[PDB]
């Protein structure tokens, strides 16, 4: 759910969302580790974890007009950015 | 042996100055041994001096020096063990037990305070390595040593 | 702890040993004159962590792996979506 | 099992001669033939080859004929002609992946045991390399049945010799874009392979063509390779990848500019080396 | 570059030039406590005894040498004040006197500064040398001055150092030896072809 | 040559960065060590 | 006395007028001081009762202090001028970098190869 | 107050106790600047 932006939890959030307690949220994610459905490293002093790779799961024909607008403006970055090679770089070679 | 000697005395080349005392043993090899027995002193204690200690238990273990055992060449396998760990008392220890030939010689008495001052900050920074910001405190402690000659010795050591 | 623990206190780490913080330092102290576990402990927040250099190479050089994965990942599919294409619009 | 595959100018021309002289069927014909060659350090080499006579008509499009006694006498002469020659698998003239290419290789997959396919193109256009090699692969799955030979296209190069570099650069006597500055890999790659990744980029574009008017294969096998791309998208310009940029494009720069700077000196020797090639001649010849 | 030529004072002679073999003892310590940082003081001249016997008639120089390696700062300035003087009216320094010791008080403020990071100005007036206005301004003018790494806080009455990278320091001279050859050779490039 | 048509009219620069940055200033700093002996 | 940041000595200036009322002129140079330290009071100014910037300029309370403490920020608070201060946003961009410094690359690999 | 219109110095003077603070702002190494210092004279050097 969380974004590349941070996709940063905290152990708080976990005793949130999990019910369980603040001495064994530790042991559950380095249980996941462990398994490694997850990849990702613990901080303890800030209580947050910075999970990185996730278990890829399975989607409706929604999430792919998501997945769509992603890749929509991504070939326009391409196009933009070798716009000023082909324009810049044109005398160098014809 | 007196080509050594003075070199020794003047401490400028303990790498001669210790082949000195090695020929003078491999003269004194089975015709004289009162003069060989204390000639395995003068290398061993210049090759702790010249502060490789593996090499001392690299000779005795050899057979030449096994033929020699004494009390005094174990005098020098455990002043090599004490600079092997690198720490003080293991040294004082060793002083202490092996006082009687250790602390003989007038010109071995003249070897322990550079030696002090090189094991001394050689655990120093055995242990000053593990860790950040620290306290002077807990490195009095754990050296077992006042805090004035530590923070002076210390500052010697970043000046 | 060195391959999962980014850092942590000198309070936890002791909790997970059942024993004294000192004893703790001991502990940590003969690995790492051993160097087989590189840690950088601390004794007034006791903020202790492992394996941190500072990295002025591996970031962008990491970086530059992810780019080679990724653009054998985009490799990946391209091929494999034709043949999907072909098991039912080929005749 | 099989790394990569080396593809010869001489095979390659050679499937389109047999292409022109079958040229006069007009309407439909694949160019399947044999593909010879040897691999070595699970290197895959493709040598030589030649090609089966071939017929197939569109009704009932699983009738399919290969002439075994063209296969062995043909085979047996070019062992005869070269014993270190061999077979290698075979070759289709592959404009869309034929239906009968799931059976060919099942049907002399007896003669070789990674007997391989290549595509070629005979109308030669794209942005890239139209050769092709696929290999044969059987994994029963949790999401279908049994027989599962697919076939994946194993990493494909036009690989040279220095047998055929000498007829070959002769051949073209043409246009060649060496002198390699910076020109060349400005061209080949930061222009060429940008638009390598276009297409690239297209590929998936064509396939989300199934959102509701495609075919009926959803997703299953396809959205954790993609989840996996939008999981790698990297780093943005904030936590410290500006700082050891600016580091190192601080370095690079350097060094580029001790080379421009000692370059401009040495122009300098050489003009003073032409001045006194100009004053030490007007007097002298007059 | 002295002091390296100045390397041996063995070989060296009892000269026609320098009939005292001690006043070339003088000349290559007076180089040399610039020249080489230390690790070099703490090996080299510390412990030759061929250097060693002869300063051994020298009582200022021998102390004046000894005041700095020992940390004897405040009688440091004193004999600094006595060698500068006679540096002043020497031949062949009095060119370069008053780079001396501006060189010399700078290299003394970076060896007691550069232990510390939280030391006080007003310690160092009684175990360094007398004078906190003179500090005051002594040290301005060398933060001024762009050396001297530290940053001083003054209505708290405090002096802070840090630690600079070998990055900006050394990107400093290669942009002056740029700017410089570029200079020349675009002088030059206009003093050929017209 | 060298006509200049005219229609109006080391040993040097380390000791001119000596007098760049000490241009003025304790020309004679040898007794206000002494002076500030007995004020500090 | 315009140019640094001369500015009380500006209004000793206001107090000495000697060759004739120049009024049409120092009353230009009165908003041209208003708009000026109205810009730069923005500066930072760490929190400043109502007492010294209030009675620098010209105005101690009238509603012109709201004219300006509404106009621009340093909202009229409890004897408060407040210091907003962002200027976070705007750095860390390597893509202009990656964008004017991709154009200078080949601006220098058209002046190294190519003959012109 | 002109010098940060001007932008001499940056950090701010505490205008109610009396004291002028200024951060410490180093590494300047890792700035798009040096590189300006840089392509000044990278072309320049390439024209002459």
């Amino acid at each position: 759910t969380r974004p590349a932006n941070h996709r940063q939890l905290t152990f708080e959030e976990i005793a949130k969302s999990a019910k369980i307690t603040v001495n064994e949220v530790e042991l559950l994610v380095m249980k996941a580790l462990s398994v490694g459905l997850v990849k990702g490293s613990i901080d303890e002093v800030d209580k947050r974890v910075h999970m990185t790779w996730v278990q890829p799961r399975v989607l409706d024909l929604q999430q792919i007009k998501g997945m769509k607008d992603r890749l929509e403006f991504w070939c326009t970055d391409v196009k933009s950015m070798e716009m000023l090679v082909e324009h810049q770089a044109h005398d160098i070679l014809t | 042996m007196q080509s050594g000697i003075i070199h020794a005395a003047e401490e400028k080349d303990w790498k001669t100055a210790y082949s000195y005392f090695y020929e003078a043993f491999e003269g004194y090899d089975s015709i004289d041994s009162p003069k060989a027995i204390t000639s395995l002193k003068y290398m061993l204690l210049c090759k702790i001096m010249l502060n490789t200690p593996e090499d001392v238990q690299a000779l005795v273990s050899g057979k030449l020096a096994l033929r020699y055992a004494g009390r005094q060449t174990e005098a020098l396998k455990c002043v090599a063990q004490a600079s092997k760990n690198r720490s003080l008392a293991d040294f004082e220890k060793a002083l202490t037990d092996y006082r009687a030939e250790l602390r003989d010689d007038p010109i071995i008495s003249t070897h322990l305070a550079k030696l002090y001052d090189n094991l001394l900050e050689q655990n120093l920074i055995r242990v000053i390595e593990p860790f950040s910001r620290v306290q002077i405190e807990h490195i009095s402690s754990l050296i077992k040593l006042s805090k004035a000659d530590v923070e002076r010795k210390l500052s010697q050591m970043i000046l | 702890m060195a391959k999962y623990y980014t850092r942590i206190t000198m309070k936890r780490m002791a909790q997970l040993l059942d024993l004294s913080v000192d004893e703790s330092e001991a502990f940590l102290s003969n690995l790492v004159v051993n160097k087989t576990i590189f840690a950088k402990v601390d004794r007034l927040a006791g903020i202790i962590n492992f394996q941190r250099p500072k990295d002025p190479n591996n970031l962008l050089n990491d970086w530059s792996q992810k780019l080679n994965s990724l653009m054998s990942l985009v490799n990946k599919t391209t091929h494999l979506i034709a043949k999907e294409e072909m098991i039912h619009n080929l005749q | 099992a099989v790394q990569k595959v080396v593809v010869h100018p001489l095979v390659l021309l050679s499937v389109v001669d047999h292409f022109n002289r079958i040229g006069k069927v007009g309407n439909q014909k694949r160019v399947v033939g044999v593909l010879l060659g040897s691999w070595q350090k699970k290197v895959l080499d493709v040598s030589n080859s030649f090609a089966v006579p071939f017929d197939e008509d569109d009704k009932d499009d699983s009738v399919w004929f290969l002439d075994h006694d063209y296969l062995e006498n043909m085979y047996g002469m070019f062992k005869k002609v070269n014993a270190r020659e061999r077979i290698v698998g075979w070759y289709h003239t592959g404009p869309k992946l034929h239906k009968n290419d799931i059976a060919i290789n099942e049907l002399m997959k007896r003669y070789c045991p990674n007997s391989v396919l290549v595509i070629i193109d005979v109308k030669p256009k794209d942005l890239g390399l139209p050769t092709e090699a696929y290999i044969s692969v059987e994994e029963v799955h949790d999401d279908g049945t049994p027989t599962s030979k697919t076939f994946e296209h194993v990493t494909s190069e036009i690989g040279a010799e220095e047998a055929e570099e000498v007829g070959v650069e002769h051949l073209l006597r043409d246009i060649k874009d060496t002198t390699v500055g910076t020109l060349s890999q400005r061209i080949t790659n930061q222009v060429h392979g940008l638009k390598g990744l276009n297409s690239k980029l297209l590929d998936i574009r064509s396939y989300l063509e199934k959102v509701a008017t495609g075919k009926l294969p959803i997703n299953h096998q396809i959205i954790y390779q993609l989840q996996d791309v939008f999981n790698l998208l990297p780093d943005v310009s904030l936590q410290e990848f500006v700082k050891a940029f600016y580091l190192k494009t601080n370095d690079q720069m350097v060094v580029v500019y001790l080379a421009s700077l000692i370059r401009s000196v040495v122009a300098l020797h050489n003009l003073i080396n032409n001045k006194i090639a100009n004053r030490d001649a007007e007097k002298k010849e007059g | 570059q002295a002091a390296e030529l100045f390397l041996d004072t063995v070989s060296t002679f009892t000269s026609y030039e320098l009939m005292d073999y001690k006043t070339f003892v003088t000349y290559t310590v007076y180089v040399s406590m610039i020249a080489l940082e230390r690790p070099d003081l703490r090996e080299k001249v510390i412990k030759g005894a061929e250097i060693l016997e002869v300063l051994h008639s020298l009582p200022a120089v021998r102390q004046y040498l000894f005041s700095l390696y020992e940390c004897r700062y405040s009688v440091f300035f004193q004999s600094l004040a006595v060698v500068e003087q006679e540096m002043k009216k020497d031949w062949l320094f009095a060119p370069h006197y008053r780079y001396y010791v501006r060189e010399m008080r700078i290299h003394a403020y970076s060896q007691l500064l550069e232990s510390y990071r939280s030391l006080t100005l007003g310690y160092m007036a009684e175990a360094f040398g007398v004078g906190v206005e003179f500090i005051d301004q002594e040290l301005s003018r060398f933060i001024a001055a762009g050396r001297l790494h530290c940053k001083i806080d003054k209505v708290n009455e405090i002096v802070e150092t840090n630690r600079p990278d070998s990055k900006n320091w050394q990107y400093q001279e290669t942009i002056k030896k740029g700017d410089l050859l570029l200079n020349r050779v675009q002088k030059l490039s206009r003093v050929i072809n017209m | 040559m060298s006509e200049k048509k005219q229609p109006v009219d080391e040993d040097n620069w380390d000791d001119d960065n000596v007098e760049d940055d000490f241009s003025n200033q304790l020309r004679a700093e040898l007794e206000k060590h002494g002076y500030k002996m007995e004020t500090s | 006395y315009l140019m640094e940041g001369s500015y009380n000595k500006v209004f000793l200036a206001k107090g000495n007028i000697p060759a004739e009322s120049y009024t049409f002129f120092i009353d230009i140079l009165l908003d041209t001081i208003r708009d000026e330290i109205a810009g730069c009071i923005e500066k930072a100014y760490e929190k400043i009762l109502f007492t010294e910037a209030t009675r620098i300029l010209f105005f101690n309370t009238p509603k012109k202090m709201t004219d300006y403490a509404k106009k621009r920020g340093w909202v009229l608070g409890p004897n408060n001028y407040y210091s907003f201060a962002s200027q976070q946003q705007k750095p860390e961009d390597t893509t202009i970098p990656s964008t004017e410094l991709a154009k200078q690359v080949i601006e220098y690999a058209r002046q190294l190869e190519m003959i012109v | 107050a002109k010098a940060i219109r001007d932008g001499v110095i940056e950090a701010s003077i505490n205008h109610e106790k009396g004291y002028v603070q200024s951060k410490e702002m180093i590494d300047i190494y890792s700035t798009r600047e040096p590189q300006l210092a840089f392509h000044q004279r990278i072309s320049f050097c390439l024209d002459i």
